[PDB]
């Protein structure tokens, strides 16, 4: 193995030297206690290596040996159910190690070796083997665990182990020229797994919020981007997206947040109920935790671990989300290594290479045909934390030119407690004109008639805040005080959502389309009143408004019987009117 | 009316206008000296090869 | 164990000096800097390389020259010596007693960086802490093992609202019935930057109280050298964290004027040309800030907690600052004092609208406080919300126009801010908060109340204002 000595230490960068032969990206193990390193600039004799650990108390002259491979990640059944490190590494096996507190080189292996796992086998001697097929199958938390061939692996098949159980590093299928093939294997970080084709998304991606669902749909393989300031509810909308969503696998990916955050998933998670199934909620999540506090160069890594185990889930014919807590993070730590780096900053110390990796982050998540011919897909959330709220900085403007779909938070929608605070007027969606078939067909033959319909009555409530706040409301004409109480009422009853409910954190497309009506017809029956010459404010102490404001705290079994009440009653009370 | 929407809604937007380009155009500047800062020392670093 | 010392300076410039020949010192160490006529200075290694080692000075360099310094090492990595004698003790923020009594004998020898928490080993904090005041405890609940900062001003008196907070929280076990006593906080002091005014009342309100036997004090003045700013809050979280995590205390840690501290951290990082930021601090401000915040919270299968209250000033109160928005990104929360209630008389100023708390909603319900307690919170936040838009409506039309329902939000609002945030230094219970929430919240119809269900309406409602 290429090895040289330490040359100099500045943070978490290190210099090597008689390190001649080493090749770029490759991965390191530095000083006496094996801290892990990459190979990011050669130089003569000399190499560039930056740590994920911790460089305090290193001194020059210690060894530096190469590994000869980049940064890979261990595939293979026992993922799910995890908690796992930056550079995957299993927190809850280093917590028996090394007790509450993290110290810096411990090595374990990412998948558990002693545990024993069903086989079934599914190829036979003879058979021809390409990239992405299947060899058998493995049982798991309700999951069926399927055991590909590594991407680049073709031959032909010698010989097969019998069903039985076996650990994950038993060779059960020897190939014809003496490749052997166990239950794991290894794939680079930097790399995108190969697939066949890519197909257009034309499924929608169901969060669970009104307001996402239905007035900026997502599709199954879009992606997405949640900017906002601090406490304007990023966290609670990605933790009810990982809770609520139709995803078959969540992977979460926590880069460069709170630990707390990270101890409520880990507590919580375990007695929820999964929404498709009777098992635990966590039996289908894989969590990358890397806090704020931990080594900042490890936080680069944690991305690419997270997006890598979400390929290979799509891999088996499932669907995947995949939410990252925070990209700004990940790009100050690129802003850290290219200061250490000496390079030219572009803006803000951002390095001119920002959008080249947030481009090719973001790529990734799409429907495909996987190169074993099943379905799959991946769709990527994520975060974005601007400084002051500013959406000028140069993260959001390279985010907003990739994703699909963009929400936008309001700080002053979160002051008054208007949660989830997603700005109407700025946000918009891409994926509604394909998805509109779908809702025909699976919700109601109307129904985007109805959105449309509200989205008109939001855009004249906007209009006539130009004029209301410095004339007064009582100036208007009645035909626009209505406008004005029908825009108050959709703004607290349908779009508003409280995620901290028994009933109302969780709603299906019946419901809103069911509040959607109430309130439309509520609407014509009132302008039908006004034209008969009645005041408003007799409309407005109408006892059937009280229905439609405790209308979401209804339960979804009670709802269907509700509905034809209140629907009922509208009618009754506006007939009854003068 | 006027007098009063003219003292507490027109003044204090322009007045946060005003703050947030001055501070724009502020760190546009030091953004600027930097570079300049690391040049001279890359002209000093470059005519001391072998005096 | 023997000494080795370096004389081989060649390079003297601001805090920054080279020492040549020192190849086998850590990166990290620290260093003792001595000169000709006897004066000791420190300094740390920040950089050490083949050709040479860079070390920083914690103060000044007047008097240093290159033929009569020498360097010699201490030890490899910066350590304090912690023992169970600290309490009512005074340190200089160096580690140095200025009270005047004899050095403590340490029992244990500890790094000032500390080491990140695993998260598998931390558990949800869950335990409410009444403080005595309706603005926070109702609203704004304190949950042991939060951190949560005040947002100050320039002359507004946030060290008053600490010093009470202090001197009357406690835990209310009898409303859950998780223990018994009166077990009560060990407190400890760092202040930053202080000046003599403000550090004359902290130790005049902490004699008087009486909880100065039971806490420790690092104090680094205005006067003392800038570098010693960096270190003085990494220690009083490291005796925190050993006092808390090894003999069950539960402790309360208070800094005072981290912005201090914030320009403290931008004069190094200019000195050291390293890339800037957003209004020339440092770009690596927020991992230095979450190594500092982070160290709080509870442990599982261990009975002590750390709990903090720093206090920053908002320069020019711009929240948009980078020092308010990257501590907003880290805490759980924050308080954020008013300048117009202030002005107006009101004590404590505390400003309900721009105030948050991330932990409330494990911290209060049923079985724990009363099961009233979030809705009638989303309640009045509604309500204020709406009385402050309808008084700012009327600043512009007049009180001529307004209707009788905006009339009866507009009353509302001008009393909960004159009744429910004024109350002096009066320690309100929990009981009398919610029975005073519960009187203003009945000058609505009960149509207005759609964050509250019908079962807790009714069996609270209608009873008016008996608080003289
Ligand atoms: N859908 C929601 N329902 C109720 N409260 C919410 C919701 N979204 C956000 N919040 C409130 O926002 C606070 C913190 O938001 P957070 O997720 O920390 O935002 P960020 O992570 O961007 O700072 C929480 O205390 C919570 O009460
Ligand atoms: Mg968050």
């Amino acid at each position: 193995m290429i090895q040289g000595v330490i040359q100099k230490i500045a943070g978490p960068a290190v210099i090597a030297k008689g390190m001649l032969g080493a090749r770029m990206y490759d991965i390191c193990k530095v000083g006496e206690e094996g801290l892990v390193g990459e190979i990011i600039r050669l130089d003569g004799d000399t190499a560039f290596v930056q740590v994920y650990e911790d460089t305090s108390g290193l001194k020059v002259g210690e060894p530096v040996v190469s590994t000869g491979l980049p940064l890979a990640v261990e595939l293979g059944p026992g993922m799910l159910n995890g908690i796992y490190d930056g550079i995957q590494r299993p927190l809850e096996r280093i917590r028996e190690k090394t007790g509450i507190y993290i110290t810096r080189g411990v090595v374990v292996h990412a998948l558990d070796r002693e545990k024993k796992w069903a086989w079934t086998p599914m190829v036979k001697p003879g058979d021809e083997v390409r990239g992405g097929m299947v060899l058998g199958t493995v049982p798991e938390f309700g999951f069926t665990h399927k055991i590909l061939v590594p991407p680049d692996v073709r031959g032909r098949v010698k010989e097969v182990k019998p069903a039985g159980e076996y650990t994950v590093e038993e060779p059960v299928v020897v190939l014809e020229d003496g490749t052997e093939l166990k239950m794991y294997h290894t794939w680079p970080v930097r790399r995108a797994r190969p697939v066949q084709r890519k197909l257009d998304p034309n499924t929608p991606f169901l969060t669970g919020m009104r307001i996402l669902d239905v007035l900026f749909p997502v599709a199954m393989g879009g992606t997405a981007a949640i900017p906002g300031p601090f406490g304007s509810g990023k966290t609670v909308t990605q933790q009810s997206l990982a809770k609520w969503s139709n995803a078959d696998v969540v992977v979460y990916v926590g880069c460069g947040e709170r630990g707390n955050e990270m101890t409520d998933v880990l507590v919580e998670f375990p007695e929820l109920t999964d929404p498709k199934t009777g098992g635990p909620l966590m039996h289908r999540t894989v969590l990358i935790a890397n806090t704020s506090n931990m080594p900042v160069a490890a936080r680069e890594a944690s991305i690419y671990v997270g997006v890598t185990i979400a390929e290979y889930f799509r891999d088996q014919g499932f669907s995947v989300a995949l939410m990252a807590d925070s990209t700004s993070r990940w790009a100050e730590a690129l802003r850290e290594i290219s200061s250490r780096l000496e390079e030219m900053p572009a803006e803000e110390g951002y390095p001119p290479y920002l959008a080249a990796r947030l481009a090719a982050f973001y790529e990734r998540a799409g429907k495909v045909i996987t190169l074993g011919g099943e379905e799959g897909a991946v769709t990527i959330v994520g975060a974005v934390s601007p400084p002051g709220g500013d959406m000028s900085e140069p993260v959001t403007q390279s985010t907003l030119r990739i994703v699909g779909a963009f929400w936008r938070l309001d700080a002053s929608l979160a002051f008054r407690r208007h949660f989830p605070a997603i700005n109407w007027n700025g946000s918009y969606s891409l994926f509604t004109s394909a998805l509109d078939p779908w809702y025909r067909e699976n919700v109601a033959e109307d129904y985007p008639e109805l959105r449309d319909a509200i989205s008109e009555l939001l855009q004249r409530e906007a209009g006539l805040q130009e004029i209301v706040q410095l004339v007064g409301p009582d100036a208007l004409q009645d035909a626009e005080r209505l406008v004005i109480e029908v825009g108050r009422i959709i703004r607290e009853d349908f779009l508003q959502q409280n995620a901290y409910h028994e009933v109302d954190a969780y709603c299906s497309m019946k419901k809103a389309y069911g509040i959607m009506k109430m309130i439309l017809a509520f609407y014509k029956e009132a302008e039908a009143a006004i034209k008969r010459g009645v005041s408003i404010d007799e409309i407005l102490q109408l006892p059937v408004l009280e229905r439609i404001g405790r209308a979401r705290y209804v339960s979804e079994e009670e709802f269907p019987a509700y509905f034809e009440e209140a629907m009922k009653e509208i009618q009754g009370a506006f007939k009854a009117l003068a | 009316r006027r007098v009063n929407a003219l003292e507490q809604v027109v003044i204090p937007g322009i007045r946060a206008q005003i703050r947030f380009i001055q501070q724009v155009l502020e760190q546009r500047e030091r953004e600027d000296t930097f570079r300049l800062k690391r040049i001279k020392g890359k002209i000093e670093a470059r005519e001391a090869e072998e005096e | 164990l023997l000494k080795k010392e370096y004389t081989g300076i060649t390079y003297i410039s601001g805090p920054l000096l080279f020492v040549e020949n020192a190849k086998d010192l850590a990166y990290g160490a620290i260093v003792d800097i001595k000169d000709g006529t006897g004066r000791v200075r420190g300094g740390q290694v920040i950089e050490v390389s083949e050709e040479y080692a860079v070390i920083q000075v914690f103060e000044e360099t007047t008097g240093l020259d290159l033929a009569t310094t020498s360097v010699s090492l201490v030890e490899d990595v910066a350590r304090l010596g912690v023992s169970k004698e600290m309490l009512g003790r005074r340190f200089n923020g160096i580690g140095k007693p200025i009270d005047g009594l004899p050095p403590i004998t340490p029992e244990k020898r500890l790094p000032i960086t500390g080491l990140p928490l695993n998260p598998v080993a931390r558990r949800k904090p869950e335990q409410f802490i009444q403080t005595g005041i309706s603005t926070i405890d109702v609203m704004n609940t304190l949950v042991r093992g939060q951190k949560l900062p005040i947002f100050s001003g320039s002359g507004l008196p946030a060290n008053e609202i600490a010093a009470q907070i202090a001197r009357q929280a406690t835990v209310r076990p009898d409303l859950s019935g998780e223990g018994e006593k009166e077990e009560p906080f060990a407190v400890v002091f760092a202040a930053m930057g202080i000046t003599q005014r403000e550090l004359s009342y902290f130790i005049q309100e902490f004699e008087r109280t009486g909880a100065l036997s039971r806490s420790v004090l690092f104090l680094n003045k205005a006067d003392d050298p800038t570098i010693e700013r960096i270190l003085t809050p990494r220690m009083a979280l490291t005796v925190a964290e050993y006092l808390a995590f090894e003999h069950d205390y539960h402790v309360l840690v208070i800094l005072t004027d981290m912005t201090n501290y914030c320009e403290a951290l931008r004069e190094i990082g200019a000195a050291r040309e390293e890339i800037p930021g957003r209004r020339g601090y440092p770009g690596y401000m927020y991992t230095d800030l979450a190594t500092i915040y982070e160290r709080a919270g509870v442990v599982e299968g261990k009975k002590g907690s750390v709990t903090q209250i720093p206090i920053l000033s908002m320069p020019d109160d711009d929240r948009t600052h980078p020092i308010p928005d990257l501590t907003g990104y880290i805490t759980e929360g924050q308080i954020q004092l008013s300048r117009e209630l202030h002005r107006k008389g009101i004590y404590p100023p505390i400003d309900p609208l721009p105030s948050l708390s991330r932990l409330m909603n494990n911290g209060v319900g049923k079985g724990k406080t009363r099961e009233d307690h979030k809705q009638v919170s989303d309640q009045l936040y509604s309500a204020y919300a709406n009385g402050v838009d309808i008084r700012k409506l009327v600043a512009i039309i007049g009180e001529d126009a307004l209707t009788e329902n905006d009339r009866r939000y507009l009353q509302f609002a001008d009393a909960f801010e004159r009744f429910f945030i004024n109350q002096g230094q009066q320690n309100r219970s929990i009981e009398e908060s919610l029975q005073i929430a519960w009187a203003l919240l009945s000058m609505l119809p009960q149509g207005e109340l759609k964050r509250i269900s019908k079962d807790h309406i009714g069996k609270y409602y209608g009873q008016k204002l008996e608080e003289i």
